[PDB]
């Protein structure tokens, strides 16, 4: 049917992941959505896990690329006590606690449309925070949420195969700016450099400058 | 819709014509219980009534102030009003105020909740009453016609003297003198005085 | 995940899972407010 | 039932239907089951706003009015013992008696007003004041000698919405009193203090800054 | 076929038989997909069209004039006759005003055609986007290929203030003293013979205009938009 996660091979989970969802391939090997529940709510992890993760790669790689360009920019790994030694008036559970409640209020706005797809387009919110569904079958709420607000230029309004290529765009995207994230990590902790320093360490130098030559992954070399 | 063309009336500001001012200016729909419009039309009666004593009290005052016609009564800002010695003390001015503005007040009270039971005085006189926050105070008689019209006029004025009202307290705690004289350093040059170039108002600018 | 989370949620696994949060917290507030011997407010 | 909720997406509970003021449909704990308890809760609800909503305001009109040279009032925390200390002043255990008696008197007649809503309005109770106690048939509401401006009862709607915004400057007061508690317990500075030091710098004064809300030895 | 920014392609589907003039079928990405969305983006086209001749015409005059005047830096460096404050509030009033009258038609046409002062004066019913009536007293011939020369030569300037910045940012000059500074050496000037990158050295062009520049107390951050993307 589709391309598959490792092409041949017919032991594919049994028909939930069918060839429905975006970003679809079978890679299910350890049944962690096996549920459709637990499947539904894999695919809301998912999305969310990926524009978020999208963000903090976009603003890592913006603030590590400022950085080598000499401006007034800490690097990912340093910009918390890089912001409060230069913004000494402000508390540190005082920041906490305020993005606590705000993202609370977002989440649980984004929880009650998971319990409820239909429910967070009503009441304060106008009719375009309902959502457009997608996932499961549905037609209502869910990761993808249409309306002039969260699409106001309303590229996925009209031409459905449009629709298509650009939630696959979005769910591919996502998928590699995790693995980036989870690279940008590994490489701070085993350099001690920013994702661009390293990028541009192993393009000065291809040879000597892998990841064997950093005594953390090879932990003798 | 008058108030905002490309706007639609609340509904409840369209069927009633009968209102002065009705301007479909409702946005937060204060008065969609129609109790509470007539609360509030009552409200926008004495606020603006009030209002319009108040500044034209403080503009004529202001003016007698700047240019010089009474004598130490009239030459002290309106704000500081109280250092004047006057006729009698704070608090005997301030009680018999209570007392007389209790009794005119649930006077206009009892018209409010039973229209026309309280036109009639212990003397046997009676006054003419029509429609609820008008009682017909009208010796010499600019009512018989197009009323309607003389109450736009009054709603018009009473709005723009509350708002006038809002911005003398709100010049006074800004910036020093007299309203008039607001006025003037204002009309100095006048690219540069203004409300922004205050230090206490837009906060953003000057700490 | 069904079976697997109603395994989980099978009588052996739950009591120990709680006696486990359970004296972890317990263990935590000991670590962070030693030696209290009295509800001194 | 399509009333505004707590949680925009979470539906009442069974029982919160709608008709008592300020029925936004929250309990998560389920307090309320039982329909005597709930009447009960209902009417500790009542008494516990009346009393924050007076509580309150005779905290923060007397700051008020010391903080513009008015009056001068001292601390809400500290003005038992300003009057304590005074040439001529009751002393404490007498006056707790005396204000416990009255109250006694007072609340055991309110307590048999709720059990059977028509209690205290039999003839031969008191000295021909029993005609001030029937009751508007909702314990917690009395009427009668009380409510002598006559607010409300012209069009039952009109009491209604004055119920909830009564419930709503209740609750408003209550959580406003326990603010008033835990600032004073953990600043020992009034309430307008502690608004005026917090508009001063809202990153730095705070509660995560007065050094008693989160603990110094997680920290 | 037709008119087309790519010949020998087609036109993707919601700019199939366009009423807009200027229509070559592009939008790779799809931003006119939607119905509204189209005519909300035409209009916000249009403006930025004519804003944009006006920035662009402004700076050419301003320079012919005046050649000892950068015009980045115009703003902080003129002398006003006024002060900025209020002349800044006066420009914010008189054109949310004028804004607000233009999207509301845009919301709905038939809605404010109508002069607030006189009754008499309306302006007559027209396509959504051109006025027209008293603002356009003098027509030279037929409207359609006249609409086709504005929206064309819009574009032609919204890329003309583009090179115009960038030209600003990157030689610290005016753009026909940019453009006197390429003649006379082609095979130099350019950004491809100033801006090279190859896997191993970057090579970025110096930044002239000041990251900090104090303007009546105060100071701006107005640097160079974004350095370290620079080619
Ligand atoms: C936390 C992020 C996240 C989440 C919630 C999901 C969720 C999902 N993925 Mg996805 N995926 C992700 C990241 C994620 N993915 C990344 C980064 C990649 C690129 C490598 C992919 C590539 C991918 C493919 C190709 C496919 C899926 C598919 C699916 C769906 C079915 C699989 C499933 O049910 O298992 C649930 C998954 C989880 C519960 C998260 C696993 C986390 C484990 C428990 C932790 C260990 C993993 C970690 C990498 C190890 C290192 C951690 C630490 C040592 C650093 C499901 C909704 C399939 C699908 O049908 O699409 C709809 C499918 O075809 N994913
Ligand atoms: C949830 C995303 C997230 C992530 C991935 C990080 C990651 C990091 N933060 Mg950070 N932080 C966050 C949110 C996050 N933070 C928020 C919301 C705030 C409040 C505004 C802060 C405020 C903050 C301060 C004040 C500091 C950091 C610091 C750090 C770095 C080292 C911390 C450490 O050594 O312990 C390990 C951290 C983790 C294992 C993160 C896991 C926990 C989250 C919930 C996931 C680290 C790379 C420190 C720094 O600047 O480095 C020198 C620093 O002191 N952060
Ligand atoms: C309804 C508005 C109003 C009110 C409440 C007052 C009130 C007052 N005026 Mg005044 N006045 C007004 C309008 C008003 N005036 C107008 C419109 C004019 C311009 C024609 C004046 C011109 C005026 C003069 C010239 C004087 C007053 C004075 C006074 C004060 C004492 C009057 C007195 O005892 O006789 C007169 C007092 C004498 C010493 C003589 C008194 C508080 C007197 C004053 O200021 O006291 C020193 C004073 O001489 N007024
Ligand atoms: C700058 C502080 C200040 C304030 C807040 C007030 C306030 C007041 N003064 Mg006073 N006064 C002041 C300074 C001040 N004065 C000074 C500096 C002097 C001279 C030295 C005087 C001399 C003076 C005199 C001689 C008299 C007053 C009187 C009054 C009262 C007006 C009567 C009324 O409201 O009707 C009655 C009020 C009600 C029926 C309802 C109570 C009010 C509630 C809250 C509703 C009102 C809405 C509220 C005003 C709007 C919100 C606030 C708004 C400004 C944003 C009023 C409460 C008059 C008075 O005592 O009453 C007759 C009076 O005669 N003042
Ligand atoms: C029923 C008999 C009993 C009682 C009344 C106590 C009482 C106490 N023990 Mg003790 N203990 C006991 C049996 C008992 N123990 C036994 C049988 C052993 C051998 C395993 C120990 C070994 C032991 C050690 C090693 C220590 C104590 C300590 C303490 C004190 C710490 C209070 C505290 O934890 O802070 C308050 C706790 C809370 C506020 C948490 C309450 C809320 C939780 C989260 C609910 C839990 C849900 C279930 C306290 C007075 C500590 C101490 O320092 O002594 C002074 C300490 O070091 N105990
Ligand atoms: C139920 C709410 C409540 C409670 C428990 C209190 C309690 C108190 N108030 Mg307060 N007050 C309240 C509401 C309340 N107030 C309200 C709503 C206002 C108006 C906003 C005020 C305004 C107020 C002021 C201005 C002052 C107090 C003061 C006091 C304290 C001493 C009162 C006293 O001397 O004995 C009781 C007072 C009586 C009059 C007893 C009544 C018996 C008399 C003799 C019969 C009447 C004739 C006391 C702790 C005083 C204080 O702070 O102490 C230094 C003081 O200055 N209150
Ligand atoms: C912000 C200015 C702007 C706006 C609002 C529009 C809007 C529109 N254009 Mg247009 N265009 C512009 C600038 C603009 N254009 C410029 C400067 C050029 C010259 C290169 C063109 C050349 C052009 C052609 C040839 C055609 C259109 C067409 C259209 C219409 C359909 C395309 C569409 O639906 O997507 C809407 C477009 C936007 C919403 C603009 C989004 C801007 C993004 C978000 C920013 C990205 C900037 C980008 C990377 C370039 C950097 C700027 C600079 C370095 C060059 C539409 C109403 C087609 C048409 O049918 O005519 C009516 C068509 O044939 N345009
Ligand atoms: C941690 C393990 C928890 C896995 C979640 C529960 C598995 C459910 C599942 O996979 O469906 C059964 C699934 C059968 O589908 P069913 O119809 O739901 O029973 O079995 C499988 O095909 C895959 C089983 C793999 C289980 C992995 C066990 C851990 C591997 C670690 C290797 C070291
Ligand atoms: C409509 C609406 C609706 C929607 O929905 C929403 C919203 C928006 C909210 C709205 C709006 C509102 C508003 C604006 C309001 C305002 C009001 C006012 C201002 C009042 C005043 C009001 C005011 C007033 C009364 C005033 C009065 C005054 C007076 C008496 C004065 C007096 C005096 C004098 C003479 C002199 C001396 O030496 C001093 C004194 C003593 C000082
Ligand atoms: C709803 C629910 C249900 C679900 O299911 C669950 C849950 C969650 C549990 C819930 C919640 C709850 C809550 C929130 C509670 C709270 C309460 C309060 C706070 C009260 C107070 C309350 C409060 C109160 C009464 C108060 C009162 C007060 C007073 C009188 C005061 C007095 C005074 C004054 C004047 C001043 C002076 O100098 C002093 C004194 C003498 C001190
Ligand atoms: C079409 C499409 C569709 C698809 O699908 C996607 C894509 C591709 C994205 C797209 C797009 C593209 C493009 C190119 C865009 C662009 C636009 C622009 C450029 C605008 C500007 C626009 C521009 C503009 C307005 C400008 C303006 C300017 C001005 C006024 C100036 C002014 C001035 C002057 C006079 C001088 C003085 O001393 C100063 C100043 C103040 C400086």
């Amino acid at each position: 049917v589709r391309e598959l996660w490792f092409p041949g091979n017919k032991e594919v989970v049994p028909d939930y992941l069918d060839g429905s969802l975006v970003g679809d391939h079978g890679f299910d090997p350890l049944g962690l959505g096996s549920s459709p529940e637990q499947l539904s709510w894999n695919v809301h992890a998912e999305i969310f896990h990926g524009r978020l993760a999208m963000t903090g790669v976009a603003g890592i790689l913006l603030t590590s690329l400022l950085h080598k360009g000499g401006a007034d920019v800490p690097e990912w790994f340093e910009a918390g006590r890089v912001y409060l030694d230069r913004n000494p008036n402000v508390d540190f559970g005082a920041l906490l606690f305020s993005t606590i409640v705000m993202s609370g209020f977002v989440e649980f706005k984004r929880l009650n449309d998971i319990r409820n797809p239909g429910s967070q387009g009503s009441g304060i919110l106008p009719e375009d925070f309902k959502g457009v569904g997608g996932p499961q079958g549905r037609t209502v709420g869910g990761p993808y949420v249409g309306g002039r607000y969260f699409d106001p230029m309303g590229l996925c309004r009209g031409s459905p195969e449009q629709t298509l290529k650009y939630k696959w765009n979005e769910i591919r995207n996502g998928r590699l700016a995790m693995m980036a994230f989870l690279g940008f990590a590994a490489q701070y902790a085993a350099t001690g450099k920013g994702p661009i320093d390293n990028l541009v360490d192993h393009v000065a130098d291809p040879f000597h400058t892998t990841f064997v030559h950093n005594g953390v992954s090879v932990p003798f070399i | 819709a008058g108030w905002d063309l490309s706007a639609e009336v609340p509904a409840h500001l369209a069927g009633r014509k009968d209102l002065a001012g009705n301007y479909g200016f409702d946005p937060l729909n204060l008065g969609k219980n129609p109790e509470a419009l007539k609360w509030y039309q009552q409200a926008e009666l004495q606020n603006g009534r009030w209002a319009m004593l108040g500044v034209a009290g403080i503009l004529v005052q202001e003016l007698l102030h700047s240019t010089g016609l009474g004598g130490k009564a009239a030459d002290v800002y309106w704000f500081d009003a109280g250092n004047n010695t006057f006729w009698a003390p704070k608090e005997t001015l301030i009680a018999i105020s209570f007392l007389m503005f209790n009794w005119a007040e649930l006077n206009r009270m009892q018209d409010y909740i039973k229209p026309g039971s309280n036109v009639t005085d212990p003397f046997g006189n009676k006054i003419k009453y029509v429609e609820l926050g008008y009682p017909g105070f009208d010796p010499l008689s600019f009512s018989k016609n197009n009323f309607d019209e003389w109450k736009l006029k009054e709603i018009k004025n009473a709005r723009l003297a509350m708002l006038a009202f809002l911005g003398i307290v709100a010049q006074h705690n800004a910036q020093p003198g007299s309203p008039l004289e607001q006025l003037g350093a204002h009309l100095a040059n006048p690219w540069k005085n203004h409300f922004i170039n205050n230090g206490v108002s837009p906060f953003l600018t000057d700490n | 995940m069904k079976d697997f989370t109603t395994y989980l949620s099978t009588a052996p696994v739950l009591t120990l899972l709680s006696v486990t949060v359970v004296a972890g917290l317990l263990i935590e507030i000991n670590r962070f407010f030693p030696d209290a011997l009295i509800a001194a407010f | 039932a399509t009333r505004p909720l707590w949680q925009p997406g979470v539906e009442a509970p069974k029982h919160l239907d709608g008709t008592m003021p300020g029925d936004f449909g929250f309990d998560p704990l389920n307090l309320g089951v039982n329909k005597e308890a709930l009447n009960w809760y209902r009417n500790a609800e009542l008494q516990n706003g009346r009393w924050a909503m007076l509580g309150v305001a005779g905290i923060v009109i007397p700051a008020e009015l010391t903080r513009v040279g008015v009056l001068n009032v001292p601390e809400w925390a500290e003005a038992g013992k300003v009057y304590a200390e005074s040439e001529n002043a009751i002393p404490f255990a007498s006056l707790l008696m005396v204000q416990l008696f009255l109250f006694n008197f007072v609340e055991i007649k309110r307590w048999e007003d709720i059990k059977k809503p028509g209690s205290q309005a039999e003839p031969g109770s008191f000295l021909g004041f029993e005609s001030g106690f029937k009751g508007t048939g909702i314990s917690g509401y009395p009427g009668g000698a009380f409510n002598p401006f006559g607010l409300g009862n012209s069009s039952k709607e009109a009491m209604d919405d004055l119920k909830w915004r009564e419930i709503r400057n209740g609750r408003l007061a209550m959580v406003a009193f326990l603010g008033f508690l835990s600032q004073h317990a953990a600043t020992g500075k009034g309430p307008l203090d502690n608004l005026a030091d917090h508009l001063a710098d809202p990153w730095g004064a705070n509660f995560c800054s007065n050094g008693v809300s989160i603990p110094s030895a997680l920290g | 076929a037709r008119a087309n920014w790519l010949p020998g392609s087609d036109f993707p589907a919601h700019l199939e038989n366009c009423k807009l003039p200027g229509c070559y079928g592009f939008d790779p990405l799809g931003l006119g997909a939607n119905e509204e969305r189209l005519a909300w983006f035409a209009e916000s086209e249009r403006v930025h069209c004519r804003w944009a001749m006006l920035g662009v015409a402004g700076i050419l005059v301003q320079e012919i004039v005046k050649p000892d005047v950068f015009w980045y830096t115009s703003g902080a460096t003129v002398e006003l006759p006024f002060d900025i404050t209020g002349l800044l509030a006066f420009e914010l009033f008189v054109m949310h005003w004028v804004e607000s009258r233009r999207g509301y038609d845009i919301k709905k046409p038939g809605s404010m055609d109508q002069d607030p002062i006189f009754s008499n004066f309306k302006l007559p019913a027209h396509e959504p986007g051109y006025p027209g009536g008293i603002f356009a007293p003098f027509v030279p011939g037929s409207l359609e290929e006249l609409k086709v020369k504005e929206i064309k030569n819009g574009r032609l300037a919204m890329l003309a203030f583009i090179g115009f910045t960038m030209a600003a940012q990157v030689t610290g000059k005016n753009p026909l003293a940019a453009l006197r500074e390429h003649l006379d050496n082609p095979l130099g000037t350019t950004i491809f013979s100033k801006a090279v990158v190859v896997p191993g050295q970057a090579v970025v062009p110096p930044c002239a205009i000041p990251d900090t520049i104090e303007f009546q107390g105060i100071t701006i951050p107005a640097g160079c938009f974004l350095h370290s993307l620079w080619p």
